[PDB]
């Protein structure tokens, strides 16, 4: 996880800039961390970033096409098989 | 090689791409000493951006369940196929 | 000049990211107050954060199990118990808690910051000046002020889950408007600002200093003109009131040409062809958000409002159906006149200005 993280982070800069240059410089080196490690974690997965709109909309057209034809025509072999 | 283009598609590629160009911006701030109010507003709305894009994504499953009724009419295609 | 910046900056970022309502959250705004913090276990499923100053201690009662704030107490450690902490709604049989609904009607810390930055304003200015004994006791004798001075005006504390003196109008439909904002601010220009105990006097309808050696330093109250918000922002004559006891002007920054939208009615052809407009002000308007009303000022607060009043009810109404696409109507900084048929000045009663607007509409409808 580094959503919370960087979160919680961010907020401590942002709460406290009179801290000494020492944790500012400390804390922003462990944000690079963080997404250092999110850039990583984007990079080796190519689903996550396939998932990182009308696509959806034309599958669900051709899946209840393909549905109705071959509901006619199992329709069509039920009317003529029963001779 | 057409995966990359397909994942620079979706809009949360490009939100994570900005949002590391802003703290690139915001740290190259502090080790100047000189953080810049805009910077960080920019990162701020951006990673908001980002967790907006988060919930977009969740409602996948979408996907997913095409996924199933697809497979459902393939096996049913070979299952005619064989009949 | 980097101080003010950098302080200018940590106001900026306290305000854009308050942070969520968590038990953390809280003791970090705490002690970024200066505020003593300290945690104790009351049981297995009950926290308590107390937080403490010179004068406020505050308990916040955190349930553990339901990850929620159940309770939130304020107790002063001055001779005065009586302050007033709760929202003043009429007919709610329970006062709402300002601080415990900071904490749990708002989704982020900011309401709770404002408050808290007030209680501790009060705190750290407080004394022999006690300023929270004064500011409870303020918003009685401006509501005697009103009834003494025949003013129309409903003095209310504490007004949506905010700390302050709420100065209301009957609005059209008898609904309550709030006018203005009174409260107590930082005097960031003058620390040695002398802030004295002024109290209504019943016997001389008058503002008296009884104890000149009641002082507070570098603090100043504040009158907040809440606008309903360009059309509903209130302009004022820049000679209506002393260039010292204005504190925010709204400066049109320089690259939009926001003239006072009254004084793009005097340049701009667009009227109702009904009407000749003639502008007969002899000062510029200026656009004021926050006067100084502090000491011997306080007497500003009806003359102020009635100018709020006037403008709202008068001249803004005026503007809204001159501009929606021949009588002469003259308007100056006081009075209004159209032709021989009506007039109205800012001394008349709300029910001239009301029979001027009705006598108008009807004209130019």
């Amino acid at each position: 996880e580094f959503i919370p993280h960087i979160f919680y982070s961010l907020h401590q800069i942002r709460k406290d800039p009179n801290n000494l240059s020492n944790q500012l410089e400390t804390l922003t080196g462990s944000i690079r961390h963080r997404l250092k490690l999110c850039k990583s974690l984007i990079s080796e997965n190519e689903d996550t970033k396939d998932l990182l709109p009308s696509e959806w909309q034309d599958i669900i057209h051709q899946r209840e096409q393909e549905l109705q034809i071959k509901r006619d025509v199992l329709d069509d072999l039920y009317r003529k098989l029963q001779r | 090689t057409n995966s990359e283009d397909k994942l620079s598609k979706v809009q949360l590629y490009e939100d994570l791409c900005r949002y590391e160009d802003t703290l690139s911006k915001l740290v190259e701030s502090v080790d100047r000493f000189k953080p810049n109010l805009d910077i960080a507003k920019d990162l701020i709305r951006t990673d908001e951006a980002l967790f907006e894009n988060v919930k977009l994504l969740a409602e996948d499953n979408i996907y997913r369940n095409l996924q199933k009724i697809d497979k459902d009419s393939e096996e049913l295609d070979s299952k005619t196929r064989k009949i | 000049s980097y101080v003010e910046t950098l302080d200018s900056m940590i106001e900026l970022f306290k305000d854009y990211k308050p942070g969520s309502i968590t038990l953390e959250n809280i003791t970090r705004l705490c002690q970024t107050l200066g505020l003593e913090s300290f945690t104790e276990e009351l049981s297995n499923e009950l926290s308590r954060l107390s937080t403490a100053s010179k004068i406020i201690v505050i308990d916040v009662d955190y349930n553990k199990k339901q990850d929620r704030i159940q309770d939130v107490k304020l107790v002063l450690a001055s001779n005065f118990d009586n302050f007033d902490y709760f929202n003043q709604r009429d007919g709610e049989h329970e006062k709402s808690n300002i601080l415990l609904n900071s904490l749990t009607k708002y989704p982020d810390l900011k309401a709770f910051h404002n408050n808290l930055k007030f209680l501790y304003l009060l705190d750290a200015y407080s004394h022999k000046l006690d300023l929270f004994k004064y500011f409870t006791e303020l918003s009685h004798y401006i509501r005697q002020c009103f009834q003494d001075n025949c003013c129309d005006f409903k003095v209310r504390t504490n007004l949506n889950d905010k700390f302050g003196i709420y100065i209301l109008t009957q609005g059209i439909n008898g609904k309550e408007v709030p006018l203005a904002k009174i409260y107590l601010e930082e005097n960031k220009s003058d620390s040695q600002y002398r802030f004295y105990e002024y109290i209504y006097s019943q016997e001389t309808k008058s503002w008296i200093n009884e104890s000149a050696e009641n002082f507070s330093n570098g603090i100043s109250l504040v009158m907040e003109i809440v606008a309903n918000a360009y059309t509903d922002l209130i302009w004022f004559p820049e000679d209506f009131i002393s260039p010292e006891l204005i504190i925010d002007k709204v400066t049109c920054s320089s690259n939009s040409s926001s003239s006072p939208p009254i004084i793009d009615l005097f340049s701009n052809n667009n009227y109702n062809s009904r009407i000749q407009l003639m502008n007969d002000f002899t000062t510029k308007l200026i656009n004021i958000k926050k006067f100084d009303i502090s000491n011997d000022n306080l007497d500003l607060i009806s003359e102020i409002l009635k100018w709020v009043q006037w403008s709202r009810i008068v001249l803004q109404n005026v503007f809204k159906l001159v501009s929606t696409p021949v009588l002469q109507l003259i308007v100056s900084e006081d009075h209004i006149i159209l032709d021989t048929i009506s007039e109205c000045n800012l001394y008349d009663d709300v029910k001239c200005w009301s029979k001027f607007i009705e006598k108008f509409q009807d004209i130019v409808s």
